[PDB]
């Protein structure tokens, strides 16, 4: 039973780690996306010249 | 009388009291039988916790 309570402790650890890290990474992806947008315009311009020889 | 009154009395007392002494000896080996499992089954708690700590470490991975 004490092992089961320790399992509950580790389960709360995965709860907090999963939730907070997933929130921060879901924020990180948006941060990098909005950081990329000017460079995605530059990248589209780059592809345009490459595919027009 | 002379032969049997000693040939069945004294040896019977000797085997009887040596049987109590042998009981004390095997009882001492039972006090050792305490240790035979006890020092390890006091650990078996941390054994079944720490052996699965490595699977929980795989869970951490």
């Amino acid at each position: 039973l004490e092992v089961e309570a320790k399992l509950a402790e580790g389960r709360k650890k995965i709860e907090v780690e999963l939730q907070e890290a997933l929130g921060s990474l879901e924020q990180q992806k948006e941060d990098t996306i909005k950081s990329l947008d000017s460079q995605i315009s530059a990248l589209s311009d780059d592809i345009v010249k490459k595919v027009l020889p | 009388t002379i032969r049997n009154s000693e040939e069945l009395r004294g040896k019977a007392i000797e085997q009887l009291e040596k049987a109590r002494a042998r009981l004390k000896k095997v009882e001492m080996d039972a006090d050792q039988f305490r240790v035979n499992g006890y020092s390890e089954i006091e650990r078996e708690k941390m054994n079944l916790i720490n052996s699965t700590y490595k699977t929980l470490e795989q869970f951490e991975n």
